[PDB]
RNA sequence: AAUUUUCUUU
RNA sequence: AAGUUGGACAAACUUGGUCAUUUAGAGGAAGUAAAAGUCGUAACAAGGUUUCCGUAGGUGAACCUGCGGAAGGAUCAUUA
RNA sequence: GGAUAGUCGGGGGCAUUCGUAUUCAAUUGUCAGAGGUGAAAUUCUUGGAUUUAUUGAAGACGAACUACUGCGAAAGCAUUUGCCAAGGAUGUUUUCAUUAAUCAAGAACGAAAGUUAGGGGAUCGAAGACGAUCAGAUACCGUCGUAGUCUUAACCAUAAACUAUGCCGACUAGGGAUCGGGCAAUGUUUCUCGACUUGCUCGGCACCUUACGAGAAAUCAAAGUCUUUGGGUUCCGGGGGGAGUAUGGUCGCAAGGCUGAAACUUAAAGGAAUUGACGGAAGGGCACCACAAUGGAGUGGAGCCUGCGGCUUAAU
RNA sequence: UUCGAUGGUAGGAUAGAGGCCUACCAUGGUUUUAACGGGUAACGGGGAAUUAGGGUUCGAUUCCGGAGAGGGAGCCUGAGAAACGGCUACCACAUCCAAGGAAGGCAGCAGGCGCGCAAAUUACCCAAUCCCGACACGGGGAGGUAGUGACAAGAAAUAACAAUGCAGGGUCUUGUAAUUGGAAUGAGUACAAUGUAAAUACCUUAACGAGGAACAAUUGGAGGGCAAGUCUGGUGCCAGCAGCCGCGGUAAUUCCAGCUCCAAUAGCGUAUAUUAAAGUUGUUGCAGUUAAAAAGCUCGUAGUUGAACUUUGAGCCUGGUCACCGGGGUCGUUAACCUUCUGGCAAAACCAGGACUUUUACCUUGAAAAAAUUAGAGUGUUCAAAGCAGGCAAGUUUUGCUC
């Protein structure tokens, strides 16, 4: 079983942290990979330059069109991709339009029938979603 | 091998209580088994016991009359200080007003309570109830 | 799950068993896997009592018998029919019918 | 629970409760422990000594008429082996193997039971040599084990 | 002896 | 004072070995995901050669075969 | 732990003895098929195949006895005898006196297969050669057949290496078989012992019923004594792929062994059990919308009536 | 361990011990109880978040200690610096040059560029706290005050008294009001007193200041989770919705438009980090036959764990909160403060005071111990986040008391 003895102190403490790796919660957390390898250096949001425009199909059982977008970070240089939320913004989103980037709310996982797509966009040319779309502001003169 | 005698006599007496049976043999026997019952027979979850005393360790044969659910040692003897008494009675006992803690205090193997009057840790040996 | 509390062999206290040769198809059985049966039958059938009685001397002598053990493997006496599959609740009895 | 076996026995001998010479009797104490002297100036080890005693000459317990063990007696009388009994019984065992082993190189069982007895010999020695039986520098090596045993 | 295959749903 | 001779601390430069991290490259071999391809059918029933493991060989492929093991088998069973 | 006495063991090694079978070789007897398979087919046989009979050689293996039986740490160990070392249990009013349990690091053994040199190569048999089955058979089937299967001196070091269940210690329900030892019988039997019978006990291999108890259940006398959670001590896991992969280190002649990730992807993977369905699974039976019966009448083969596809047209 | 790594001698240097340095003499020191090396998106602590307990995470940052003033190195002054709002040289930058040269360092207070998801005025004042100096008198971007915001905590605008018929209820009371009307109205508007260095603000000041755009509450959701529609229209596996399951192929309670409802409220959602749930890190407190998991087996040293046994019980005195409990001394079982020093008695021996654990681990208490912070005692910031004050005292106004 498990060693009970009351000078023991020091097996139990090795044996826990060598087993505490195997969590992948402790895993994630000390192995600095959001700093080594991820997109975001742990940052909640980062701007881009849109790069183009990528139909990806939807997964078993649902079947349709993701409407998503490539975007380069300015910061970091790794190419990633971007989805949409909304209907009828790809037409009003052009190349080179100053997107923001942030999370999907799957910690960095992929959510629903979208195939590796991280990420999705906030903001357009500085001015934010959902407030071009009702009509509120305007899309500026670039 | 035997490690804790304590251990394989409160092993024994909780197999027969539960069995049902009126008395239990134990082997080997020692002085903390022998206030450990103590303890326990004035507190009246045990009835007599004789020392069957032998040239060797020695023998006991108990008397039981139920009335306990389960006896238990604490392996390793864990140092209980005055404050840290409660906490082993909520970790352990089935209420504060029902069971019994057993310590080794300086002053001898008593249960929690008088050990509380006698204002004196220890190290826990038990428990009953 | 484990079907047979004996894993379908008698192998207590053994390490390693030698293994036999099945009659039929010639399998690589193990000895306490192997279906055993003993085929004790007389030299001749019990229709030709009469006429080799007929055609004998010797005043009455004794017919001879032959005595083969017959050593199956678990495909081959399912497929012979000597053991046949049982119920859950049958598989536990060893008695013969 | 066998150190170096899987075997389970509890034979042994039980020794009575009543811790007295025997009741009828006349071994006269002083008489038995020049008798044991006799017998260790023969050269028979302790253990043989306890079983002619018992089985012969009538004497349940030497120590119970003596009041102290017999390798006690034969150390304060003089005659105490350098070597204790048991390891010296051990090694003895050891060569023995290693002499079959070193005519029939093939026997890896017995290279084994070498290896066993190596190491029984190796914790016996050191627990005489921790409680003070032994000289703190004893060791054991093979190529003088047959001159120890001799 | 010999017997391969059954698209994505309603 | 200007100036002179040695010593210690000693920034900095060229080169060589070592450590840590980052970053191109002609080419090569992998995994990872598919609304309705081509080849055939290995496994799930005795899956139609019972299955699996270790090892070795071979073949377009699932895979086949040799040797030794296991039932997680399709037998808890022939006392005569 | 050690000693001692009678034992026990298909435990180890060495030397030695015996058994039939397989293949082959020589010789003798008549002749037409022999092998093999569902069917065959390859192959060889009036030059004597196959069979029968005598003798010999080679290598491998110890059938039956052989078991819910034994031994060993495991892998494993099955012909006779002798020798050597060692081992468990039992008996013991024998000896020592805590000498003990479990382990990193480090070491011994380690099936089969695989490697390097020597010997030997009967049988089987990877690779392969043909010959049948099939649409294609590259396989399953038949014959031959190299490495291999045997052994010595060096290697490695893993298997479903399993009881898928670490080791030591205490307690816990009823019974009957079996092995080894011991105790008891004014017990039986056969020319002082053995065999058999009964009871008790210790240590093993297991078995039947049951569940105070446990588990998700299958089931378990341990996988019980755990929400009433603590006897001691090692190994090992943190959802599924990626992946036992890449890299690094280490051992190995090599094959490979040990240690052993990350990026990315995914909402499942998996275990036990239940009800249906299916089975070229089994056992009981039913059926001229099934078959048998030399079945009877027939249809399809001919020409026409009529219906359905296809063609055409304007609708057909 | 060369070029000091471990120790001895002697010397040098330092304010001072010291391999800090030098000459000689020995090979030593650490380490599986993890030495050494590497990484740290690591200044450390008081402390903060979650809270059965145990734990996990964070802590640049209002307090303490350390380091730095672009990276090093050296040095003067001074008691105190290897100081940078002191100096010197190199390295990387910026600048006026007449081309001879000169000259610096805002990780200080403001402000600018760039990196950026991400963070403020080129303001006033030494009045309060304190510091410096020759010193009541000077200075202090330390510090106090204010301008700016969506967010850090505490309090609360968007109302409300009746006539009215219907649904009513049981003669007393709620609701839809295309209805009225006189009421209390505060946000603001102005002014006065107070506040303050000057102010702003708060408090406070008469007085102007709603009859409906009055001076329009938003954010999400309305299938389960989880609370609130199978309602009406548009598309038809398309647009899309959607944290997961999942909805959509002409009846769409899950897509977009309208109506209404549900939750929080001047706030709500989203993205990320972390905590509880996670008994999925399990010492408390996991699991290993079949779901992931017992090394093929054995020996063996660190490590962990280690049978029993060495003074137990009975009877008193006295004083302590409730037939009860804790505490000090004794005598006999068996000798009852072992032993030492000092002082006394004296045939060795006895009494009193001090030391008294062979040696720990363990438990209890005490000492010295930074504050803030945590809990928490007291106390009329109108309550509260607060703060450490405050109170007496209406009938004299007492140049006091009390905490
Ligand atoms: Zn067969």
């Amino acid at each position: 079983g498990k060693p009970a003895g009351l000078n023991a102190a020091r097996k139990l403490r090795n044996h826990r942290r060598e087993e505490r790796w195997a969590d992948a919660h402790y895993k994630k957390r000390l192995l600095g990979t959001a700093y080594k390898s991820s997109p975001f250096g742990g940052s909640s949001h980062a701007k881009g330059i849109v790069v183009e425009k990528i139909g990806v199909e939807a997964k078993q059982p649902n079947s349709a069109i993701r409407k998503c977008v490539r975007v380069q970070l300015i910061k970091n240089g790794k190419k990633v991709t971007a989805f949409v939320p909304h209907d009828g913004c790809l037409n009003f989103v052009d190349e080179n339009d100053e997107v923001l980037l942030s999370g999907f709310g799957r910690k960095g996982k992929a959510k629903g029938d979208i195939p590796g797509v991280r990420f999705k966009v906030v903001k357009v040319a500085g001015v934010g979603l959902s407030a071009l779309f009702h009509e509120k502001k305007e899309k500026p003169r670039a | 091998v035997r490690q804790s005698v304590l251990a394989d006599c409160l092993n024994n007496i909780v197999n027969a209580e539960r069995r049902g049976r009126r008395q239990v043999l134990i082997r080997p026997s020692s002085k903390v088994i022998v206030k450990f019952l103590t303890v326990m027979q004035k507190h009246g979850y045990i009835d007599e016991f004789t020392e069957i005393d032998d040239h060797r360790s020695g023998k006991i044969v108990i008397q039981l009359n139920g009335r306990i659910n389960k006896c238990g040692v604490i392996s390793p003897r864990f140092n209980v200080k005055l404050k840290d008494i409660e906490k082993w009675v909520n970790q352990l006992l089935p209420s504060r007003q029902v069971g019994v803690i057993v310590l080794t205090t300086s002053r001898g193997i008593m249960s929690h309570n008088e050990a509380r009057a006698k204002d004196a840790g220890g190290k826990i040996l038990g428990f009953f109830y | 799950t484990q079907k047979r509390r004996n894993n379908g062999r008698n192998k207590h206290g053994r390490g390693h068993v030698k293994f036999v040769r099945c009659i039929n198809c010639s399998r690589a059985v193990p000895k306490d896997k192997a279906i055993k049966r003993w085929t004790i039958r007389n030299m001749v059938e019990t229709a030709a009592i009469r006429d080799l009685s007929e055609a004998s001397v010797y005043s009455e002598y004794t017919i001879p018998k032959l005595y083969i053990k017959l050593q199956y493997c678990v495909s081959c006496a399912i497929h012979s029919r000597v053991v046949r599959v049982r119920s859950r609740e049958g598989r536990r009895i060893r008695t013969p019918p | 629970g066998r150190m170096h076996s899987k075997g389970k026995g509890i034979a042994s001998s039980a020794l009575p409760y009543v811790r007295s010479p025997p009741a009828w009797c006349k071994a006269d104490a002083d008489s038995v422990v020049e008798q044991i002297l006799k017998f260790s100036k023969k050269g028979m080890s302790p253990s043989q000594i306890g079983v002619t005693l018992r089985d012969s000459h009538g004497i349940p317990q030497v120590r119970f008429i003596t009041g102290q063990k017999i390798m006690r007696i034969l150390k304060a009388n003089g005659l105490a082996p350098e070597l204790p009994e048991d390891l010296y019984n051990l090694i003895k065992k050891a060569v023995s193997v290693r002499k079959h082993l070193e005519r029939n190189r093939k026997d890896k069982d017995s290279k084994f039971r070498l290896i066993l007895i190596e190491s029984r010999i190796h914790r016996l020695a050191r627990y005489y040599r921790k409680v003070g039986a032994l000289p703190p520098t004893w060791k054991y090596e093979s190529a003088t084990a047959s001159a120890l045993v001799a």
